[PDB]
């Protein structure tokens, strides 16, 4: 089913606070 | 010029046609209705009407006929097919039309042994004809076909050959009451048997299938599911297979944790052949999982845990991937990863994660769930030591790959360890939460098995039921439902029987139970809010203080009148520690909503007489419950207005409640412009839950370029889902109408 | 109560 674009940017996800 | 048209009867056979009897039936059944056209659905029937058809066809005939014309604009036809039905079904368990006296239904029913005889033993044919007296049958007339269809399909007594049905609602509800308080003292029994009487039968608490088919005949089973932890050890892996092969064959769902199983290539362990590595072992578990079912394939689920830094995780990873290896491949089995914050930690800072044999380094599994400082340490410490055998992998290639199998198959789910630790009801350092169970949304205490009977094994179970949030008019109806919800499943938990010694155990123990709601979209409905832009966060927030809170009320109760579960010790409520205590503190971020209730004052009632329950509360997905009281499922939000299942009697439909006045109110689920809205609920949820939810997440390929969902994208849903505090990640949907 |  379930069709990705597995393109991936760490610098978008960095400033991400858990 | 006498053109008649000769019905035929059960055995009693010639006689002409009653085309007058049938219109009054009609009419009778149309009574209060809106929009039904009694004269379109005698057209519809009377045109299939042949010479010597028998009165059980017509009547059939004339229930699809009502059914075939439910509609979102004209949605009583289900009470008419309802009720055309529910009649048809008295005629054919009573043969008139009233339901003779309770007593003399048991006392047939006892000695053609469909009913337990324990009924008539414990309750006096005086305590019978008062019961009786509680009895509405009229409440028949409130379900929906769809409803009448699944208590006929799967609920009502009746025999599975001949086809026979031997009882109506009423009785089920009636004695389901009866035997779950059949203990209680004289003084109050009847008391609790009609309160949960008129609570089950005006829908106000759901209970599951297993439960409402069962108690009050003979059986003593009524598993839904458990869950098993595996040692590092043959002898523990063939106990995990046995007490699978039993619980299987009883029908329960499976929720396996093979997390320690050490990797291949490992040693061997003085004759303990694991060289070979996990795989061999899960095939081995989903053969154990599949040995009572259809095909070898049809029937029995289970749903297996494991760390994501398990040293064979991307050979795991892939497991249901379709295209690949026979021999490398279990592809009927559901998986669960493990995560916690390190792992995430590392995917942020684009670092590496380093995987590890579970054998090889010590003390590092038992951190992962209970000390998050203790992982970090001995994780960077074994990563540094160079006699670890260990593995690097980017993070982003790591998380990415179970995403992308998440999203391809949608039945690879997360399980945020730290968060189902450190947001428990229990100790991490005595009694750690490790996994979870089938659908995701239980989360207790296991031990691993050294044989089948091993008696210091633990084997969590499912004991569960909910509140209708469609059926209470204010929040504060949900003390007295509490009360009956909680004591009817405590008395459930000595009523029933253990097939293996670890699930006895881990009962008696801990009594730990998983309440949740239904309906809640519909809820959300009436008071409109909507789930997408966090109009309903304050609400959600008010609603699950207010289940929580009389759970635990009712609980502590119990204690005070029967005693604290024996190990009520080990829970962080024996030491004072509530829910709102330890909850994932963004949430504070998104909703004002203040405790209406005094949590203090039951703090320390909780520490004084402590719970009966050590865990009260679980949000379950649930299609069948939810069916028989027309409501929307668990948490979730409609697909559409109407939902479509199939028959052998034809199609049924079955339109969302209170359509007429509330379409526009709802928000169907792929109107939703993202997650955000929902994951919010589901983390405001989660602050008063005791174990965890079966959250889903969902994406429709039309609202991206090129129809494909970004790896981005899904990758923040997981980290807004971590962030707020999320236990579980459960199904992930794909496409835009269905 | 707790029972002892």
């Amino acid at each position: 089913v379930g069709q990705i674009d597995s393109e991936v940017d760490t610098d978008d996800l960095s400033n991400f606070q858990l | 010029m006498n053109q008649n048209l000769l019905v035929t009867k059960r055995d009693g056979s010639t006689e002409r046609i009653n085309l007058d009897k049938i219109h009054r039936v009609l009419d009778w059944a149309a009574e209060g209705l809106h929009n039904v056209s009694i004269s379109q659905v005698e057209l519809r029937s009377h045109i299939q009407f042949y010479d010597g058809i028998k009165t059980s066809d017509i009547h059939e005939t004339i229930i699809k006929a009502a059914a075939d014309l439910i509609s979102r604009d004209a949605p009583d036809y289900q009470y008419l097919a309802a009720r055309l039905a529910i009649f048809h079904l008295r005629k054919k368990a009573y043969g008139q039309f009233e339901p003779p006296a309770l007593y003399d239904h048991v006392v047939k029913m006892v000695e053609m042994g469909k009913y337990d005889n324990h009924l008539l033993e414990d309750y006096t044919e005086e305590e019978f004809k008062q019961m009786d007296t509680f009895i509405d049958h009229d409440r028949d007339m409130t379900f929906s076909y769809a409803a009448v269809k699944q208590l006929e399909g799967k609920y009502l007594v009746q025999n599975r050959v001949t086809g026979e049905i031997y009882e109506s609602a009423q009785f089920l509800y009636i004695l389901v009451a009866a035997c779950l308080f059949s203990n209680y003292p004289r003084e109050t029994r009847l008391q609790y048997v009609k309160r949960f009487y008129d609570a089950v039968s005006t829908f106000k608490i759901s209970l599951p299938t297993p439960i409402m088919s069962g108690v009050r005949t003979p059986t003593r089973q009524f598993s839904s599911c458990v869950l098993i932890e595996c040692g590092d050890s043959l002898d523990s892996i063939n106990a995990t297979s046995s007490a699978i092969v039993k619980y299987v064959s009883q029908r329960a769902g499976i929720g396996i944790n093979a997390g320690r199983i050490r990797a291949l290539g490992s040693p061997i362990r003085g004759g303990e052949a694991f060289h070979t590595g996990c795989i061999p072992f899960y095939k081995h578990f989903q053969t154990a999982v599949k040995s009572c079912s259809q095909g070898g394939v049809r029937g029995g689920a289970a749903t297996l845990f494991y760390p994501m830094w398990h040293l064979e995780v991307e050979s795991l990873l892939v497991l249901k991937n379709n295209r690949g290896v026979e021999g490398n491949r279990v592809r009927h089995m559901d998986y669960g990863v493990q995560i916690n914050k390190l792992m995430y930690t590392r995917l942020l800072k684009g670092e590496d994660i380093t995987l590890f044999s579970p054998s090889d380094v010590p003390g590092l599994y038992d951190a992962f769930f209970a000390d998050q400082e203790e992982f970090e340490r001995l994780y960077t410490k074994y990563e540094k030591d160079d006699s670890i055998r260990k593995q690097r992998v980017k993070a982003v290639e790591l998380f990415s790959l179970m995403m992308q199998e998440r999203a391809s198959t949608g039945r690879i789910y997360i399980q945020n360890v730290d968060h189902c630790n450190t947001h428990s009801p229990f100790d991490p350092a005595i009694a750690p939460v490790r996994q979870s169970n089938l659908c995701l949304q239980i989360a207790l205490p296991t031990k691993p098995l050294n044989d089948v009977n091993d008696e210091n094994g633990e084997i969590a179970l499912c004991t569960l039921s909910a509140f209708n949030l469609g059926a209470i008019n204010n929040l504060d109806e949900l003390e007295e439902l509490a009360i009956l919800a909680v004591r009817a499943l405590d008395a459930l938990l000595d009523y029933q029987d253990y097939p293996i010694p670890a699930a006895k155990r881990g009962a008696m123990g801990r009594r730990t139970l998983g309440i949740g709601v239904i309906n809640f979209a519909y809820y959300l409905a009436k008071h409109g809010k909507r789930y997408s832009d966090g109009s309903a966060n304050n609400l959600t927030h008010k609603t699950f203080e207010a289940i929580q809170y009389y759970l635990l009320k009712a609980s502590n109760e119990l204690a005070k009148e029967q005693g604290a579960c024996p190990w009520f010790n080990e829970t962080t409520y024996a030491k004072g520690i509530l829910p709102i205590d330890t909850y994932k503190k963004d949430l504070d971020t998104i909703a004002n909503e203040p405790l209406h209730y005094d949590w203090e004052a039951l703090r320390e009632s909780i520490k004084t007489h402590g719970l009966r329950n050590s865990t009260l509360s679980a949000l379950m997905p649930s299609e069948t419950s939810s069916q028989i009281s027309n409501a929307t499922n668990g948490i979730e939000p409609p697909r559409g207005y109407v939902s479509i299942k199939a028959s052998k009697d034809g199609i049924l439909r079955q339109v969302v409640p209170d359509y007429e006045h509330l379409h526009d109110a709802y928000e169907l689920l792929w109107e939703m412009p993202g997650n955000d809205g929902y994951l919010q609920l589901v983390g405001i949820m989660q602050k008063f839950i005791d174990q965890s939810i079966s959250a889903n997440t969902n994406y429709d390929p039309s609202r991206f370029p090129s129809g494909k969902v970004p790896m981005q994208q899904l990758l923040k849903d997981l980290l807004t889902a971590y962030k707020f505090g999320v236990k579980t990640l459960y199904y992930q949907n794909t496409r835009d109408g269905a």
